[PDB]
């Protein structure tokens, strides 16, 4: 059940 | 110092109004606690809405749709904050911008809101989000940008109460039927996973799937060397047969059963158990699909997981033991006894969840009510497992059902 909800944009 | 910023981020001039808005997405982007309360309280959500009108300036909008999709990113609160500050039609109207970066952004903060509950999508599927982000979907689009719009893809399936509605699946249909053909394992377990969600809400929308023409093209997923495919695929098949019987005769006909072996020793339990259940859902049908559980040859294997699996996987197997007792033949619950189902079925009878117990208890039943001719012979492998004495002392059991049968089998059938 690894599906994400939610992400935050971290610089790469 | 964050008055400041929000002072720098109203200016005229444009040099210090970028920078501002840049210094909020660098504190809400360095690490992965950002201070998203603080900004929320600062006052800065209007000015960086504001800035997604800004047309003229790419750099600019792109900054406050980065800044605006971290806050978003948070819990429900500041993603609702987001929303409170009027950010959703501005950011439908940037999927339009031709400028592929701000489109992207614009995608992943929607994405964060969408993820965020039923009635917050709601709001942005009214307002028409769906047709513009799979309008994005293109040999043409970077696979990046295409993984961002799958995993919003899978928050509008992702909440069933209520289910995204019926017009909005039925966009959403063709999509993942394009994108099941996609190579990328990323694409794929998120198409699989948002074909999972949908699958899971009834059985009008397993019909809508089962529709579109997308089943045979999920069933060969079943033995896709990557285990998150395969774990998505089993799921979403799975549901579709919780379905009718002939919309488990669709997938049957697929070639389904063919997976099974590798899924049932697979080394993953969670695999094992998976599969387990849906064959449960497979003998729970038509004499004709406990048929074709019997000639792909999976019930040694269900009854050596029944035996030796793990306690998830032995309920679902007594599941699929008990199930078979619904519309199988004799012959094929015949079958079962020269399999040795009894000794391995009668040891769950000790375990203390009480709903395990009622259903081995239940198989048990039905097995010696239609087995007449050596019923005996059937009581004998119950006694000499050492059943019997599971059943003469759950004689003494709380729960009503499981001593109420426990007293008539032994009546009887002892």
């Amino acid at each position: 059940e690894e599906v994400q909800r939610k992400r935050q944009k971290l610089m790469p | 110092s964050l008055e400041a910023i929000v002072q720098n981020a109203s200016s005229d001039n444009q040099g210090i109004q970028l920078s501002a808005v840049q210094a909020a997405r660098k504190l809400l982007s360095s690490d992965r606690n950002p201070p998203i309360d603080d900004l929320i309280k600062s006052g800065i959500l209007p000015i960086l809405v504001h800035c997604l009108e800004r047309d003229d300036n790419p750099s600019l909008q792109f900054e406050a749709a980065w800044a605006l999709t971290n806050i978003a990113s948070g819990t429900s609160e500041q993603t609702q904050a987001v929303v409170q500050s009027n950010a959703v039609p501005l950011f439908l109207r940037l999927l339009h911008s031709p400028h592929q970066n701000v489109c992207e952004q614009a995608v992943w903060a929607l994405g964060n809101i969408i993820g965020d509950g039923p009635q917050c999508r709601d709001y942005v599927i009214s307002l028409g989000v769906v047709k513009p982000l799979l309008s994005f979907i293109s040999p043409s689009i970077p696979i990046t940008f295409l993984r961002n719009v799958t995993w919003v893809m899978v928050n509008l399936c992702r909440h069933k109460d209520p289910p995204p509605p019926m017009e909005t699946i039925q966009e959403i249909l063709p999509a993942l039927c394009v994108l099941i053909h996609h190579t990328d394992v990323n694409i794929l377990v998120d198409t699989v996973w948002a074909l999972s969600y949908l699958t899971d809400a009834g059985n009008e929308q397993i019909q809508m799937v089962i529709d579109s023409g997308i089943v045979p093209h999920l069933v060969p997923l079943l033995s896709h060397q990557e285990v998150k495919v395969q774990t998505a695929a089993l799921r979403a098949v799975g549901n579709i047969v919780t379905g009718t019987d002939e919309q488990t005769q669709v997938v049957l006909n697929c070639d389904a059963l063919s997976h099974f072996p590798a899924l049932l020793t697979h080394p993953k339990e969670k695999i094992n158990k998976e599969a387990v259940w849906f064959l449960s859902n497979i003998t729970a049908g038509n004499q004709q699909q406990v048929q074709a559980v019997i000639d792909a040859n999976l019930v040694p294997m269900i009854i050596h997981l029944l035996d030796k699996g793990d306690f998830g996987t032995q309920k679902e197997a007594a599941w699929a033991i008990s199930n078979l007792t619904i519309s199988g033949r004799k012959d094929q619950v015949a079958y079962l006894i020269q399999q040795n189902v009894i000794p391995p079925f009668c040891n769950l009878l000790t375990v203390k969840d009480a709903q395990v117990v009622q259903v081995v208890l239940d198989g048990l039943s039905n097995i010696l009510k239609m087995a007449e001719d050596e019923a005996e012979t059937i009581g004998n492998l119950i006694e000499e497992c050492g059943g019997l004495e599971k059943i003469e002392q759950l004689q003494n059991h709380e729960n009503e059902d499981i001593y109420k049968l426990a007293y008539e089998i032994i009546d009887q059938f002892f």
